[PDB]
């Protein structure tokens, strides 16, 4: 398996390896991925932020 | 020895203490039912030990002539009582059950019951009898209340169900050998979580006798057959007011 | 792919092969699985479930059709004569494969084993009997009375407290399979026979009534074995759902 | 704090369904050996009674003694869940060119096994169930031969409206990818997986699958769900070159991936619609012949 | 390549399926990802977004489409008079798929759990009221008055400082799909209601105009899943572009 | 326009071109035409004996 | 958005309950299999036009 | 083999793995599974136990 690829599209998180019918590489299985989200800045834009402890208003 | 059982409510009551012993059940562990599959995410409550007793339902007479009799589960109680009311004003509904029917014969009567519980069953109804002409069944037939309804064909019940082929479920004999008192252990079973008291039927009893009551002439004519049920550790879903829509 | 050059094993209509499938809609969730009863691995392990059995239903009425489970009782003669007999095989179409083990018996053309029976009783107290339950393995004509039953290995049987009657037949089956004919004058494999037999009377005290008919029981051990089903033989359809 | 012990009652290590029994696991087990007659006690397993598996206080066998038989079988192969299925008819359809009953040029069936109760009431013998399915649309003339005609075919996922004419939306069919064969190509061969709304297939059920206060006019849904079900199938010749043979297909059915509960018994009668408990009451007939002697055939 | 025979899966009209595809011009090096908002992973992420509802957009005029936000607010009799009712279903077709959860709702078949929601106030300082927020599972008719609500339970709301009231609805749902049926009179499969309740008055003072109508918000959270996409059921076209 | 269809053994012999044994439940379907290669089936040693 | 208790009681007269989870959130993602069926179009190019 | 699959169907009592000619993964043979049965409920339904060397039965 002497052969490399011309791709640069990244975020992966576990090497795999990929096998193509065609003479080209990347046309199989793009492999499994996770899902993330992070909606904190959607509904809650606070700068002054307070510790654990206290209450966040007065 | 664990055959035994407390009972005391209302102003009369009934328990054993050398019964026909009892039958146990997929020898398993107590459990609670599941949380956390549910539409909504409230938290679920614990109604426990508060109205759960035992009163007796019908006491079935065995005469002669018999041809059959069931009832319809749980539509038995699902109208009367404070476990109507709640199960009216509730919409989900999950318990055990431990179901102890008293049968007992004489030194002159000889025979047996067939009285077999089939969970599941959809109903075998009249549907016209013949049901080639197209007169649907009236609602007497289908919410008779606490009198049960009778079954129309012993062999096939009402359904095409030959006899013998009956084994599946648990299978009990009524004699004066056998058992003073029968006893029947279902847990709650169904094919969806959850559902409605109303819309859904569960499954019902089916008493049809396998042999024929017989006695030379001078002797009682029929033979009473009592029937009582109180779910243990029944929990309610679906907490609401008392609002049926 | 490479190119190759053709082999047979395609262009043909084929029912039996099983071929990879395509699925339509990826990632897909159904229910998960629920514990619920009936689940069956096997119909070998249902072959051990209590099966009722009703032998010698002789009327054809449909007012007979509500007493099926009658076998004869009365003022008999007591004098070893014969109160019923009936073959050994379950595999044969009729109130036989009425049961169960049975219906499903009468799919399959091979068997390996035999089954185990019981009869129940259901007299008064001081109403007893003393019958005779015999099995008589291929090989002999008609029982004649008490002698046959002495030539027939089986379990003496008498009504005493207990009911039931255990009566075990063990694998006698010398050949798995049989040369291939068809239906006609060829009876003479026989297949066993068992028969019933009175001893003194049907005996009751003054007082009580002179019948007591019950219905018999019959189920599989794990030594049968029973496959190579066959196609449906008799099925009633006026009309096909369209 | 922790005064009052009134709700210790409980029995956490909650495991299965509601009950109240309790057991235990084992580590091991036992076995036992075979024997001659001999009087004696403590260790006397040889014989089993499925019941009693002992002796009564009235001898069973003082008369005669037994014999012994050996094995030589396999059942490791012997299961027939899923290899059950053998030869047997199954059905087939028609598209001719000019007809009465194809007044429009497309035929649409709603797909389902209650085709044909005939071989449907083999595996109509449980309740709940979830299994995989295939269907087969094979092609060919009225007469038997073959012609190279131009056909192909569409998918009718459930939820869709039912076309009414052969030129309505439902061919569009946006979330439906398309399948690549044509009548050179092999017969139809399309796997079906379990897209049930509950977790089986609804037979067996007395209920009623719509809202509302139930009347007399909201009957007819026993059995024929108008969009609890996985939706239809419609067939037509699509583009310009209108073939000039009438066709006609062969629906073959085929189940994977069993898995089943819930047994009920064999059915003796015939039905008149879909899951109808109503039978031929006035000629009853047993599921069996008897005879007027048992003693004699 | 190596010859076999034929086997079912080609020369079909295929829509649904995922094959591996050709491209033309090898080595192309499009522009390189940059980091834009407006990216979304899943609908579920975008269902936690503060959605503006109306309700009661009773008028059908196009010069009542400038007023859509009103609810009713006059000189009430202040006894414990309806004001509004809505029951709890957002997937069905009107003002309610109008906000985007709810259009995303309309495509789509099964639903797990319910909604959050909430209504804003615009009173002056000295003004304030007195109004009654309640939720009704399924399961019974029309409400009558208080004693309704008191068989509801629901969350007691009141103007005060604070305009907000989060009215969260579990996840109140036994069944995940229901036995397929088609439209009719199969109404009976209430789903819930919300009734919103007068308790004195609208009450402002003297000098302060008699009229304060806002418009509703509600969301989703992570419990609800939302999923089985139908295809498009009203859109209008004239013509289509050539 | 050609097809194959097999008889199991047990099988009621047809009698006339619309015989239910056409159905043959337990029978698998192979999947040939004249434009496929001719017919090619093995046959397993299945005999009783 | 509060995610405390005003200075009002809110909730000072009942209880609440409890709900629990059985769902699977893993393979729900639409992005790139929401296709389905739908009819898109046709051309034709006829001998004499 | 960097490829991962999206079942949860369980009760495998030996590790394996599949290769699909389609771009699926489970499409391939399922693999040996065994043979199990337990049918003690089923006939001998009896709560009170005594030990191996007493008689069951007074």
């Amino acid at each position: 398996s002497h052969e490399n690829s011309n791709s640069a599209t990244e975020g992966s998180t576990i090497n795999y390896t990929t096998i193509n019918y065609y003479k080209d590489s990347y046309a199989a299985t793009a492999g499994k991925q996770s899902l993330k989200q992070d909606p904190d800045k959607f509904a809650n834009p606070v700068k002054d932020i307070f510790t654990e402890m206290a209450a966040p208003l007065k | 020895s664990d055959r035994v059982a407390q009972l005391t409510i209302g102003n009369s009551t009934i328990t054993t203490q050398e019964a026909a012993n009892i039958i146990v059940g997929y020898g398993e562990w107590p459990s609670y039912c599941s949380d956390s599959d549910a539409t909504a995410v409230d938290k679920p409550t614990r109604p426990d030990v508060s109205v759960n007793r035992f009163y007796t339902l019908d006491t079935k007479l065995w005469e002669k002539s018999s041809k059959g009799w069931y009832w319809k589960f749980p539509d038995v109680l699902t109208e009367t009582g404070v476990f109507g009311q709640n199960a009216q004003f509730h919409y989900l509904y999950r318990s055990g059950f431990c179901i102890h029917v008293q049968c007992n014969a004489s030194k002159f009567h000889q025979g047996a019951l067939l009285v077999a519980v089939l969970p599941e069953y959809v109903i075998g109804s009249v549907a016209g009898g013949t049901g080639t002409e197209d007169t649907h069944p009236p609602y007497k037939q289908t919410q008779p209340g606490a009198d049960g309804f009778e079954l129309q064909h012993p062999y096939v019940l009402d359904a095409g169900i030959p006899i013998s082929q009956l084994t599946v479920c648990p299978h009990q004999w009524i004699n004066l050998r056998t058992n003073n008192c029968a006893t029947i252990i279902v847990p709650y079973i169904n094919a969806l979580p959850f559902d409605s008291a109303l819309n859904h039927c569960n499954f019902g009893l089916l008493v049809v006798p396998i042999s024929p009551l017989d006695y030379d002439q001078g002797a009682t004519p029929v033979i009473p057959i009592t029937i009582t049920l109180a779910p243990m550790c029944s929990e309610f879903a679906g907490l609401r007011q008392a609002v049926t829509q | 792919g490479f190119p190759t050059e053709l082999k047979p094993g395609t262009n043909q209509f084929l029912t039996t092969d099983d071929g990879v499938s395509a699925p339509i809609l990826p990632n897909f969730h159904p229910t998960p699985c629920i514990h619920i009863p009936g689940e069956v691995r096997n119909l070998l392990e249902l072959c051990q479930v209590e099966t009722i059995l009703e032998v010698n239903n002789v009327p054809t009425n449909a007012t007979s059709l509500m007493e099926r489970l009658r076998f004869p009782v009365s003022a008999q003669a007591g004098k070893g004569e014969l109160c019923a007999v009936f073959r050994a095989d379950p595999g044969r179409s009729g109130p036989w494969q009425s049961t169960l083990l049975g219906q499903l018996c009468g799919y399959y053309t091979q068997w390996s084993g035999s089954l185990e029976v019981t009869f129940m009783f259901t007299g008064s107290f001081m109403a007893t009997g003393k019958m005779l339950i015999a099995y008589t393995p291929p090989g002999g004509p008609l029982p004649k009375d008490r002698a046959t039953a002495m030539l027939g290995t089986h379990v003496i049987w008498d009504f005493g407290l207990q009911s039931s009657v255990t009566l075990v037949i063990p694998w006698i089956s010398n050949t798995h399979y049989r040369a291939h004919a068809r239906d006609g004058v060829f009876d003479y494999y026989t297949t066993g026979l068992v028969s019933i037999w009175y001893q003194t009377n049907y005996v009751v005290p003054i007082g009580a009534p002179n019948t007591a008919y019950i219905i018999a029981l019959a189920a599989a051990q794990k030594n049968f074995t029973m496959k190579l089903c066959k196609d449906a033989s008799d099925i009633l359809q006026t009309g096909t759902i369209q | 704090g922790d005064r009052v012990a009134d709700v210790i009652e409980s029995s956490i290590g909650d495991s299965v369904s509601r009950a109240l029994t309790r057991a235990l696991p084992a580590p091991t087990g036992q076995d036992t050996q075979v024997s001659s007659h001999r009087l004696d006690t403590g260790k006397v397993p040889a014989l089993q009674a499925a019941e009693i598996g002992a002796s009564s206080n009235a001898s069973d066998e003082s008369m005669i003694e037994t014999r012994c038989v050996l094995n030589s079988h396999s059942t490791a192969e012997t299961t027939l869940d899923s290899f059950f299925s053998r030869a047997g008819l199954v059905g087939e359809i028609d598209l001719p060119l000019e007809g009465t009953t194809n007044p429009n040029g497309y035929a649409n069936w709603d797909i389902d096994i209650t085709g044909y109760a005939q071989m449907r009431r083999k595996v109509e013998l449980f309740t709940y169930m979830r299994f995989d399915a295939e269907f087969t649309f094979v092609a060919c003339t009225p007469t038997g031969q073959v012609v190279p005609q131009l056909l192909q075919y569409m998918f009718v996922p459930p939820g869709a409206p039912e076309p009414d004419s052969r030129e309505s939306l439902a061919w569009q069919t946006a979330t439906n990818p398309s399948v690549f064969v044509k009548l050179s190509d092999p017969p139809a061969q399309v796997s079906v997986p379990f897209m049930s709304p509950a977790s089986a297939y609804q037979w067996f059920y007395d209920g009623y699958p719509t809202f509302g206060e139930h009347k007399q006019e909201k009957d007819l849904e026993y059995g024929a769900c108008p969009n609890n079900m996985m939706g239809t199938f419609s067939v037509r010749t699509v583009g310009t070159s209108k073939s000039k043979y009438p066709l006609v297909i062969r629906i073959y059915m085929r189940m994977k991936h069993v898995r089943a509960w819930i047994p009920r018994p064999m059915r003796n009668q015939n039905y008149l619609f879909k899951a109808n408990p109503n039978y031929a009451g006035n000629f009853i007939k047993p599921t069996g012949a008897s005879r007027t002697a048992i003693t004699t055939l």
